[PDB]
């Protein structure tokens, strides 16, 4: 924990040691902002802090401004002071600051910086004798002449404290080619507040994925239909992939992947690809029975356990280094056979229940998949009594009735299997009753853009209000990742905009089978990341 | 007519929809249940209107004689039409009853369900399915007893129901009998559930908005109006 | 509007800074328009003029809220009504305060369902 | 390991197989029954080995309130996969519960059933 101290000193440099000694508990880092004037005496605080190496210290100089004389000088000083304050923020803490030093102008500017970004406690210092050398200030504080004065305790604006990611690519804000981007931030916040308070029609709401603090230009840009040149922006956007088959990545499967080494390499390469695509969460459907080998003592349970263990090891390694990581859970696919050994479905269900019973592990089992040939021969009116068992133990179920299926099949897949999530079902338009059912019950749709590619009802699905989630199915077989999956909607569904992409991501994140706590943590991280990425992208 | 005349003057109007109560063993023969649900679905098929019927209700006295696992076969068709069900599975109802109500009847809402805290799997599934739980603070407080009743130890489970993530909704039940409208029904929680914050009250309002059986577009309009009004109220809330 | 006035010579007499403003020596420095909070002035109604008062009757009405701004994850991302973000932070932390009995006026003014 | 060690020295060894008892748990978060059935199914599916799980047993709270005429629908999967069924009932139960147990769960063994003599 770091008690970073920020201050500004004018003709007097004594004030910073007084601020340090005002709280006997002792700070950890101290930084002072000063102009390039010659009246400064850095040596006294320099050797005073050299008396205690254990406390970090730094000095930053505002070049080119001897003193504030006109409007340009003051605006330059304010921009540099804001930049220095925001570049010296703690990563996850509010700092302290003393306003005593400097003339009224920089004191007011520093307090404005505090009011914009927030601080743990702002304070002042009062010296009865106004000491100038260390021994006499020490004697004054020993006697009791030291006086520290405090008013402030403010949280600040999280959103405007959150824009430090844009400081690079400025060379150091040279006056010849300086752009006061902090002034852009302040005009942004004032513009949003004034527009909100000076109108009602615009003041309705708009952004459900939660944000509403971007500049109005940024919101207008979001409202425009997306183009094919937004590839960098969407790639920078974090995504969720709720339908991705493990065995269709390096296209493989039953004939090749029986050995352990191939499974390990497939797992690691899939995780690397997912992290490369900035995907923050995904659900994976895997076939343990298709991957087992009774000859080599390789049971389906063993295969699933090994998958879970390697996934857990990988995510733990990624998290321990404090780098972006992709949380992933497995889905046991109840492969459709309907020809022989029909007990395989029950075996898969029991395996899934026992797998979720593991309990421990950040990576676990959350749902089962009723995939396979979705024809009438294997509709949802066959095994509901057996699915009573999996539903008893509180396990989610994902169905798939989207290819060559009639509305009643979707209907009692919804109402007998009770699929909390639904796959595909592109022809849902022609069943308004089924529209009303799916919308009212808030069950999502696992529509895969490239899979059907190899008029798209996606836009109409968003208009109706279906919680549609864009999914990649098999990136290896399709040859395109999730980023291309959202990219192709530009010409697949004309008139589509970036706000709809954000709503798609939001629908995906609520649609995943996750605990309430993990869901809300994922929402927090996703909101943070989308805010940062749009702030970065709007400027460039 | 009331809604139309209130809106024509561009004032604050409370949009209202109905609920058809299908009581169990309340008047004699149980064919009254089918009469009620047929009436409800036929009223729904009116088509055009402003104040509509959204669904049906299933209410009973205590249990057993008024259990929620008796009329699934009757409920098949009325559910199939497109209505919604709010089973009164609660108030000293055994967990199997609520499980049947949520899963066999596909009921989107529960009445009271005060003792859900002792059925962890029932919690888990309800939270995972975002099934609303209507609950009346003053009514349940009077008829059951929760801290600070004298000579009582049980405390209200609202704060737990919120932090777990249940889509709880605060209601009034019987205004005249309880002698409390929605305002004091929300206010009573301060001494009923200590440590409750205003932010959780806002989330409760949001959940009540979410759990209504209403169309999507009406939901967007309702959310926009509520958010603007809530921002305005909180702007002139800190004044006092 | 809150601003600042700076004088190079810091005049003392009327003719001096009159001449300074004739030349334009006195510059004007402001950090921009400050909306404040749209509604906080009912404190001046509930608290009378109190012309007869001393140090005994201090009002720490807001300072306790200021202290409980951050002194106190669940309450951080539970935000509904996304326009609630634009709400000034002081009122946000006020919402973060626990509920009380005396909020009946706001409860009545609260649009409910 | 015990039976392998006993057999390696060519001594007398007692071959042992398991029975996963599906405890009644009158209410007791009754999903434990399905949990036990799934655990037994996957344990049998493990397969390789000399000591093996061979069947399931249901017992506990023998009173008529927890008879065998409730869970007749769950036992379809455990019977289809290939496991064996045992039902303990008859110490103080009616002479009809045995009929359901033998003819609904297809139980190959009957616990106790001391009062069978009065049901020819
Ligand atoms: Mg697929
Ligand atoms: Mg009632």
């Amino acid at each position: 924990m770091s008690r970073v101290l920020l201050c500004s000193a004018g003709h007097s440099s004594m004030v910073v040691p007084e601020a340090f000694h005002a709280v006997p508990e002792g700070f950890e880092e101290v930084h002072v902002f000063t102009t390039d004037s010659e009246k400064f005496n850095p040596v006294v605080l320099n050797d005073f802090f050299h008396s205690l190496p254990n406390v970090r210290f730094s000095i930053t100089k505002c070049h080119g401004l001897a003193d504030i004389l006109n409007e340009r000088d003051f605006e330059f000083y304010q921009e540099m002071l804001w930049q220095w304050y925001l570049t010296k923020m703690p990563d996850n803490e509010l700092p302290y600051v003393c306003l005593s030093g400097g003339i009224k102008s920089m004191s007011a500017s520093l307090q404005k910086a505090a009011t914009l970004f927030g601080a743990q406690s702002v304070f002042h210092v009062l010296a009865d004798n106004n000491p100038r050398n260390i021994e006499e200030m020490f004697d004054a504080l020993q006697k009791g002449q030291i006086h520290f004065i405090e008013m402030g305790y403010e949280p600040g604006w999280a959103a405007l404290r959150r824009l430090k990611k844009i400081l690079p690519i400025n060379e150091g804000c040279s006056r010849d080619n300086f752009k006061p981007l902090i002034s852009k931030s302040i005009e942004e916040i004032l513009s949003n507040v004034k527009i909100m308070a000076s109108d009602t029609g615009k003041s309705n709401q708009l952004p459900f994925p939660s944000l509403a603090i971007l500049p109005p230009i940024a919101q207008q840009w979001l409202q425009l239909p997306l183009s094919a040149n937004d590839g960098a922006w969407i790639q920078n956007l974090p995504k969720v992939d709720l339908h991705c088959h493990l065995g269709g990545f390096a296209t493989n499967g039953s004939k090749l992947l029986k050995d352990k080494g191939c499974l390990i390499r497939q797992v690691e390469l899939l995780y690397q690809s997912l992290v490369n695509d900035n995907v923050a969460y995904a659900e994976i459907r895997c076939s343990p029975n298709n991957y087992a080998d009774k000859n080599k003592n390789r049971s389906a349970w063993v295969v699933l356990q090994d998958i879970n263990d390697t996934f857990t090891r990988l995510i733990t390694e990624a998290k321990q280094k404090n780098q972006f990581y992709c949380h992933v859970n497995l889905l046991v696919i109840a492969s459709r056979k309907f020809s022989g050994d029909l007990s395989d479905i029950s075996k898969h269900l029991a395996l899934a229940i026992t797998a979720m019973q593991q309990g421990e592990g950040v990576c676990r089992i959350v749902g089962v998949d009723l995939a396979g040939f979705e024809n009438k021969e294997t509709r949802a009116s066959y095994y509901e009594h057996d699915f009573k068992a999996v539903h008893r133990c509180g396990l989610a179920v994902t169905a798939h009735a989207g290819e060559n299926d009639d509305p009643e099949g979707i209907w009692q897949a919804v109402y007998s299997l009770h699929a909390r999530r639904l796959g595909h079902a592109l022809n849902l338009l022609e069943a308004p009753d089924l529209m009303r059912t799916v919308i009212e019950r808030k069950i999502g749709v696992e529509m895969c853009p490239y899979a059907n590619y190899q008029l798209y009802p996606l836009k109409k699905y968003l208009e109706a209000g279906i919680l549609v989630s864009v999914n990649t199915d098999n990136i290896g077989i399709s040859g395109a990742n999730l980023s291309e999956n959202l990219l192709i909607l530009a010409d697949l569904c004309p008139g589509i905009s970036r706000m709809d992409v954000l709503t798609i991501i939001r629908n995906s994140i609520e649609t995943a089978f996750i605990s309430h706590d993990f869901r809300m943590e994922l929402l927090k991280f996703f909101d943070r990341k989308i805010y940062d990425v749009c702030l970065i992208s709007i400027k460039n | 007519r009331l809604i139309t005349e209130a809106k024509q003057k561009n004032q604050f109007y409370c949009h209202v929809n109905l609920l058809v109560i299908a009581s169990r063993k309340f008047s004699g023969d149980l064919s009254d249940i089918s009469k009620h649900l047929a009436l409800a679905i036929t009223a729904m098929q009116q088509g055009e209107g402003v104040c509509r019927i959204v669904g049906v209700d299933l209410a009973g006295f205590e249990n057993k004689e008024t259990r929620a696992s008796y009329y699934e076969h009757d409920f098949k068709a009325v559910h199939r039409c497109g209505l919604a069900v709010t089973a009164h599975a609660g108030e000293n109802d055994d967990p199997e009853g609520i499980w049947q109500a949520v899963y066999s009847l596909h009921a989107r809402r529960l009445g009271h369900a005060l003792n859900l805290l002792e059925a962890p799997d029932l919690m888990r599934t309800v939270i995972e399915r975002k099934i609303g739980v209507e609950m009346c603070p003053y009514a349940n407080y009077q008829i059951k007893g929760f801290a600070p009743m004298p000579n009582f130890s049980a405390l209200y489970p609202l704060k737990k129901y919120l932090e777990a993530g249940i889509l709880v909704s605060v209601n009034t039940d019987n205004i005249g009998i309880s002698g409390a409208n929605l305002s004091e029904n929300l206010l009573i929680l301060a001494d009923l559930c200590p440590g409750i914050s205003r932010m959780d009250v806002l989330t409760i309002i949001r959940n009540s908005i979410e759990t209504a059986f209403i169309s999507h577009d009406f939901r967007m309009e309702l959310l926009k109006f509520f958010d603007r009004k809530i921002y305005d109220v909180c702007l002139i809330s800190i004044k006092n």
